[PDB]
RNA sequence: CUUGGAUUUACUGAAGACUAACUACUGCGAAAGCAUUUACCAAGGACGUUUUCAUUAAUCAAGAACGAAAGUUAGGGGAUCGAAGAUGAUCAGAUACCGUCGUAGUCUUAACCAUAAACUAUGCCGACUAGGGAUCGGUUGUUGUUCUUUUAUUGACGCAAUCGGCACCUUACGAGAAAUCAAAGUCUUUGGGUUCUGGGGGGAGUAUGGUCGCAAGGCUGAAACUUAAAGGAAUUGACGGAAG
């Protein structure tokens, strides 16, 4: 069955800290402990060490990521500008 | 032949700004503004207001040497009008004259491509 | 115009009509036997032809298909079957 | 209290060859003291002339040309092209209604590294023969000659120096050839080169320049 | 008076009602 | 494209997949085409390209990874790299 | 340990005698373990790549910057920060940069930094809820932690 | 009731159509709804035509002309007489006036 | 704000917004909405079709997706305008209109909200009833026209048909209380299919219960009591700090 109808991951929580950080803490802690897919092997087994450690369970490649997701919108950013610069330094 | 400097006018609804530069335009030769000529703010803008300012402009020109210029009139521009001010008609007819000499004539108001929002708000100015 | 001979229209202003607007509609496309300029061979070919027909002999295209009829590349001629 | 025109020194500025009527006029500036030199603080300075004024004929007086000081030689200054430019007025009486405004856009850099941004624009032209009251042309053609307008001015831009460009500016070689190449995609009018600006220059070359003045 | 102002003048007279009404729950 | 022309070799033909058929399929000279998919390690890749070299065998390099290889193969799992034995209705082998 | 930024240990060879040098650099966001690292001033515009400002051009984004030419990195060294090549002065050698508090520096061109963005960014959008969890943050920092305020000594 | 059958704008077949400040009184108003005069002025009133063309330096210099496009509200326009107020009939004509 | 050089002038640089003129009784989208170039990604209507399937369909309580602006939460940005607030005026008074500053906001990224005169105050599908000239998209036949390039297989323009759109003009077979309407017609000569809503005016979209929302608030929603009118369209007059 559904057991919490909205606290999901932190109804270990209880009742205490406050319904916003209680919430604002839920949608982070998700992220943290998902399992996100290896750009490496394929498959969906990277899960998190430390913060902006990264590991894959199957080939062993460990990346350095984001404090509570793989890969952070400004490091893609900062990727694809990368790469967008590199073409034209390398013409 | 002559020897030409540019006569930046800028003729607003309050003011009449005749403003005389070398080819440059950053040496200045003579400012002399319609509010220079009046006690009154209410005709700083007033054509008779621009053609005093236009002779005691072109008499400054005559002094240092400059015996013709080209005309750049703006308004306002911007997010504001662009048509421009009263005393931009009369600072033009007083500079010719004078015995000063007369160039080319463009309109130089700034005009933006789309910009910025202008003031009054939404439901303008009440009056 | 009260009266009017809806059965038999006049054959000109019947041919103005939409396609689906006849007395019984009727395409006004047809079939064409078409001669490439390079050789000789019948190949039937669709008036409104969507594809890229090419004869079987060289496989040189005969028409490029369009919004409409088909347009046949030039040296084609064609003939209404 | 000083009169601060006693100490004002006049110069003349002289124009490239490139154009016929070399003497553009005279500037002035604070007389040369030891401190500091009259030379290097009027160099850079920025002259805008009617091209009208340049060539004597009145055909150019819709474009006016930016020269640039980067040598002085006793009272004679030697300018380079810094810019062209339409005025106001010619662009507005050209902008009409019932009819459709194309323009684009490219930067691209010369022979002798001058980086560019030139803008070109166009209209649709009525034909002779055309009823209905307006003139629009369907965007994928707009797009067509938009692509061809940025591919003309790449490549007769890339495989000259400046001076030669210079003398294809005056007599609308690239523009005319615009509306020549456009002609299978849809009739112009007004094709016009409406503004080039100078971006980066090429580091100085006193002796390229000389070759410019005689 | 205009509809519009009849509309917030009960909206914050719905609103106090509701913070009265708080204070016995 | 290439995707609609390799489904229908799927569908008719004969191919093995996966890394160790892939490496047998060209020791014995049956392999007409060899696929590697781009997320495939570079040893591997660079391996296979070798006894492709030897097999004298034209490699077609996919643009997705072994996720993508397999669900155009109409697999539910992974395929790093695959052989065609036989282009069957298909005109793959055509197309390179 | 007290760091929210990840470190990477990566090995070279030492150009004059036989020996591996193990250095210890942050690790920017997307290095990955067997990652080549480049590191010189012919090194190429990829991430984790050490290079001197002057390769760079502006917009390039860079962390573990060196504030003086050869001190090995001083600049925008904390998890999600990173610095920001706004422009280059060539006659002079230098390079203007935006740090991570938003000013900006001028620096010597021939200064090298990392490219990319800091490892382990976000961290401060999570509530630390706890006091045993900052006492657990600052137990591998320092004696920092709590803090008794002046007005009620 | 309804005034206008095109109440008093230029959209049909639209849902929204961007707004433009009035020259005189800066109001937002609908670009299909305001009311826009396109004037071609000469730039130097006529009793100055003569005398600046005598002190001009060219010889058959002909004078720039002054293009403006100008975008009134309705109270703006109907106060300072750009459109005035027409029969109920007469509302409907909508050719330029001759 | 200004002799501590303001405003103005030329040159240069940095930030954010925004895409003028072209721009229209023109286009696209379910609506809200959409206007610089190019590249990439996946969609869409119409048209053409002697392709294919054969009733798969029409409208739809419940339930979903989207939903201007403003507003809420947390980062980032914060050029310009600018609620609040502060200020100079005006006035009998003016917390306002006008003027000068200005914080949230305005922009953006992740989530919320679910409302607008969100209007065509006009549900959707199908059939028919009347003429006309324009216009956008597509297709098909054809020029005293201009042009590729010298012409075609260039493109534009011109003349006819047609399907679909955005609209417009005239008439009233017909409708309506009229204003007006090619639909608001084919309704006492009253029935093509189907969804939603109203029952004199207020009290009142109020109280209460439920539900959604962080909140602001959204959705559903009475009764007591009171009243002979309230209201719609048009006519004449009167008046108007509206025009001629
Ligand atoms: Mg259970
Ligand atoms: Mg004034
Ligand atoms: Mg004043
Ligand atoms: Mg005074
Ligand atoms: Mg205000
Ligand atoms: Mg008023
Ligand atoms: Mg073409
Ligand atoms: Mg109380
Ligand atoms: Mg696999
Ligand atoms: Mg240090
Ligand atoms: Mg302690
Ligand atoms: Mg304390
Ligand atoms: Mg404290
Ligand atoms: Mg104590
Ligand atoms: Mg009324
Ligand atoms: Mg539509
Ligand atoms: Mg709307
Ligand atoms: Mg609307
Ligand atoms: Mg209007
Ligand atoms: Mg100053
Ligand atoms: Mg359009
Ligand atoms: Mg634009
Ligand atoms: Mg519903
Ligand atoms: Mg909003
Ligand atoms: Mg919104
Ligand atoms: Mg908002
Ligand atoms: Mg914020
Ligand atoms: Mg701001
Ligand atoms: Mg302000
Ligand atoms: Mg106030
Ligand atoms: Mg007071
Ligand atoms: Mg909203
Ligand atoms: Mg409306
Ligand atoms: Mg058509
Ligand atoms: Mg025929
Ligand atoms: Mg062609
Ligand atoms: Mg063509
Ligand atoms: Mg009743
Ligand atoms: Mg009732
Ligand atoms: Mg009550
Ligand atoms: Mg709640
Ligand atoms: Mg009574
Ligand atoms: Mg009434
Ligand atoms: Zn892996
Ligand atoms: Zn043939
Ligand atoms: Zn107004």
């Amino acid at each position: 069955t559904k057991r919490t109808k909205k606290v999901g991951i932190t109804g270990k929580f209880g009742v205490r800290y406050g319904s916003s950080l209680r919430r604002q803490t839920k949608k982070l802690e998700v992220q943290q402990h998902a399992k996100y897919d290896c750009s490496f092997c394929g498959k969906r087994t990277v899960q998190r060490g430390a913060t902006g450690i990264w590991n894959c369970k199957s080939c062993k490649k460990t990346v350095a990521g984001g404090a509570y997701t793989v890969s952070t919108a400004a490091a893609a950013t900062v990727r694809s500008t990368i790469r967008r610069l590199r073409e034209l330094a390398e013409a | 032949s002559q020897v030409f400097g540019v006569a930046r006018i800028f003729a607003s609804f309050n003011d009449t700004f005749v403003h005389v530069t070398d080819l440059s335009g950053k040496e200045t030769i003579a400012r002399v503004t319609g509010g220079m000529k009046v006690k009154a703010d209410r005709d700083e803008s007033s054509p008779y207001a621009a053609m005093l300012a236009a002779q005691d402009v072109a008499a400054k020109c005559k002094e240092v040497g400059i015996t013709a210029v080209h005309i750049k009139l703006r308004a306002t521009g911007g997010t504001k009008t662009k048509t421009p001010g009263p005393g931009g008609q009369s600072a033009l007819r007083a500079l010719a004259r004078s015995g000063l000499r007369i160039g080319r004539i463009e309109d130089v108001t700034p005009v933006p491509s789309d910009s910025t929002r202008r003031k009054g708000g939404r439901r303008g100015r009440r009056l | 115009v009260l009266v009017q001979d809806l059965l038999h229209p006049s054959p000109a202003t019947e041919a103005k009509q939409h396609k689906l607007k006849t007395l019984v509609q009727q395409p006004r496309s047809f079939f064409m036997d078409v001669k490439c300029q390079g050789c000789l061979n019948i190949t039937t070919v669709f008036s409104h032809a969507q594809t890229a027909v090419t004869c079987d002999s060289c496989s040189t295209v005969l028409c490029t298909p369009t919004g409409g009829k088909a347009k046949l590349t030039e040296g084609c001629s064609f003939r209404r079957k | 209290v000083v009169d601060p025109f006693t100490r004002k020194d006049w110069f003349d500025i002289k124009a490239p060859t490139t154009f016929e009527n070399r003497n553009v006029g005279k500037t002035l500036i604070n007389r040369s003291t030891g401190l500091k030199n009259a030379a290097d603080g009027l160099k850079g300075r920025v002259f805008e002339v009617c091209l009208a004024d340049l060539q004597g004929s009145e055909d150019h007086s819709y474009r006016k040309i930016k020269l640039r000081v980067d040598e002085v030689q006793g009272k004679n200054l030697l300018t380079n092209f810094h810019g062209l430019d339409f005025t106001s007025d010619k662009l507005r009486s050209l902008v009409r209604k019932w009819q459709s405004l194309v323009e684009a856009n490219v930067t691209v850099k010369t022979s002798d590294d001058y980086v560019l941004r030139v803008f070109a624009i166009a209209f649709t032209k009525r034909q002779p023969n055309q009823i209905k009251k307006t003139t629009y042309a369907q965007s994928s053609k707009l797009r067509e000659v938009r692509k061809k307008m940025i591919e003309i001015m790449q490549r007769e831009v890339s495989n000259c120096t400046l001076a030669q460009l210079t003398s294809k500016l005056i007599p609308e070689v690239i523009g005319r050839e615009i509306e020549k190449s456009t002609q299978t995609i849809f009739p112009l009018q007004n094709v016009h080169i409406r503004k080039v600006k100078l971006l980066k220059q090429p580091k100085f070359d006193l002796g390229s320049l000389l070759a410019l003045h005689g | 008076m205009r509809d519009k102002w009849r509309k917030k003048r009960v909206r914050r007279l719905k609103r106090k009602r509701r913070k009265v009404r708080a204070r016995s729950k | 494209n290439i995707n609609s022309k390799l489904a229908l070799t799927i569908k008719s033909g004969k191919y093995t997949l996966g890394y160790k058929s892939v490496v047998k399929s060209l020791r014995t000279g049956k392999a007409k085409l060899v696929i590697i998919a781009a997320n495939t390690p570079v040893l591997r890749k660079s391996e296979l390209e070798y006894y492709a070299m030897l097999s004298k065998t034209p490699v077609y390099y996919f643009q997705g990874g072994n996720n993508e290889l397999g669900t155009v193969c109409g697999k539910l799992f992974r395929v790093g790299t695959l052989s065609i034995l036989d282009a069957g209705d298909s005109d793959i082998l055509s197309s390179i | 340990p007290g760091r929210g930024a990840p470190l990477a240990k990566v090995a070279f060879r030492d150009p004059y005698k036989y020996k591996l040098r193990e250095e210890t650099f942050i690790a920017n966001e997307g290095v990955y373990t067997g990652q080549f690292i480049y590191a010189g001033k012919k090194a190429s515009l990829n991430v984790g790549n050490i290079l001197p400002l002057g390769a760079c051009p502006e917009g390039t984004i860079v962390s573990n910057v060196e504030e003086k030419v050869g001190d090995r990195g001083a600049l925008g060294r904390t998890s999600g920060n990173y610095v920001i090549i706004i422009g280059h002065n060539p006659d002079e050698n230098k390079t203007r940069v935006k740090l991570p508090s938003g000013a900006k520096k001028i620096i010597s061109s021939d200064a090298r930094g990392v490219i990319g963005v800091v490892a382990g960014g976000g961290r401060i959008d999570k509530p630390l809820l706890k006091a045993g969890r900052a006492f657990h943050k600052y137990k591998v920092k320092r004696n920092s932690w709590p803090k008794t305020r002046g007005v009620a000594m | 009731p309804k005034k206008r059958a095109s109440n008093g704008r230029n959209k049909k077949g639209r849902g929204h159509v961007k707004p433009v400040r009035c020259l005189n009184c800066a109001r937002c108003v609908p670009k299909d709804k305001a009311i826009k005069r396109v004037t071609i002025r000469n730039m130097v009133e006529a009793a100055a035509v003569r005398d600046l063309s005598e002190a001009s330096v060219y010889a058959e210099y002909a004078l720039p002309k002054l293009y403006n496009k100008l975008h009134y509200c309705v109270s703006c326009a109907i106060h300072a007489r750009i459109v005035r107020v027409r029969s109920r009939t007469d509302r409907k004509i909508r050719t330029p006036p001759q």
